[PDB]
């Protein structure tokens, strides 16, 4: 539901390739994206289930 | 690595892949049981892969060993990225041969315009996405502190340096994190962070390994 769930996914300035989830309000689901391993925003979940419980409904 | 070249199989024998189901980060083999990597690569359930070239197919020189311990620098700051260094102890000792070999810690710090090799399996597009199968390499000079600090105002600490080309096109990128910057056979850097990849006026930022050598050796010996 909440407003950070509408924000676009943020890879950030660190250079790991770590697969995380973000709420895609356009699709109405949680997708994967590459997170660089630092300075995460709040639309950034470690599993689709966490992502769905927080955001699903935004 | 954007703008690099295929190293050629097993020719960077101290390069490791960190695996959590997939390749997420690089690292350097410092002896038979210790690897050094970046603190932002810290995960649980790491497996280290040694002797990789094509990380996607088993070619028969591999050793896959689990980590026993992962020790992120006690002063790592996840906001400022300062002290972006971590050590990983292998569950068991690798065997060291010609495809798998460790890299020497430096005795001193490298100067501006020393030429280094940065290697990794990270994205090869500056804007775009394309992860290679084989290991990629790039020669890039160390930059001056002063120009590093002008590239990134008020973000460079005494533990970072900048390496690369102010013109853009050659850099390390997502995937490369925790891998080596090796300059005249010594381990000077760890791939750490940047503003995107291979952007003009925004060279990559590396952990300055020469500052940590005393911390590494004593931490290796006492764990
Ligand atoms: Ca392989």
């Amino acid at each position: 539901r909440p407003d950070f769930c509408l924000e676009p996914p943020y890879t950030g300035p660190c250079k790991a390739r770590i697969i995380r989830y973000f709420y895609n309000a356009k699709a109405g689901l949680c997708q994967t994206f590459v997170y660089g391993g630092c300075r995460a925003k709040r639309n950034n979940f470690k599993s689709a289930e966490d992502c769905m419980r927080t955001c699903g409904g935004a | 690595i954007v703008g690099g070249y295929t190293c050629g199989a097993n020719t960077v024998p101290y390069q490791v892949s960190l695996n959590s189901g997939y390749h997420f980060c690089g690292g350097s083999l410092i002896n038979s049981q210790w690897v050094v990597s970046a603190a932002h690569c810290y995960k649980s359930g790491i497996q280290v892969r040694l002797g990789e070239d094509n990380i996607n197919v088993v070619e028969g020189n591999e050793q896959f060993i689990s980590a026993s311990k992962s020790i992120v620098h006690p002063s790592y700051n996840s906001n400022t990225l300062n002290n972006d260094i971590m050590l990983i102890k292998l569950k068991s000792a690798a065997s060291l041969n010609s495809r798998v070999a460790s890299i020497s810690l430096p005795t001193s710090c490298a100067s501006a315009g020393t030429q280094c090799l940065i290697s990794g399996w990270g994205n090869t597009k500056s804007s775009g996405t394309s992860y290679p199968d084989v290991l990629k390499c790039l020669k890039a000079p160390i930059l001056s502190d002063s120009s590093c600090k002008s590239a990134y105002p008020g973000q460079i600490t005494s533990n970072m340096f900048c390496a690369g080309y102010l013109e853009g096109g050659k850099d390390s990128c997502q995937g490369d994190s925790g891998g080596p910057v090796v300059c005249s056979g010594k381990l000077q850097g760890i791939v750490s962070w940047g503003s995107g990849c291979a952007q003009k006026n925004k060279p990559g930022v590396y952990t300055k390994v020469c500052n940590y050598v005393s911390w590494i050796k004593q931490t290796i010996a006492s764990n």
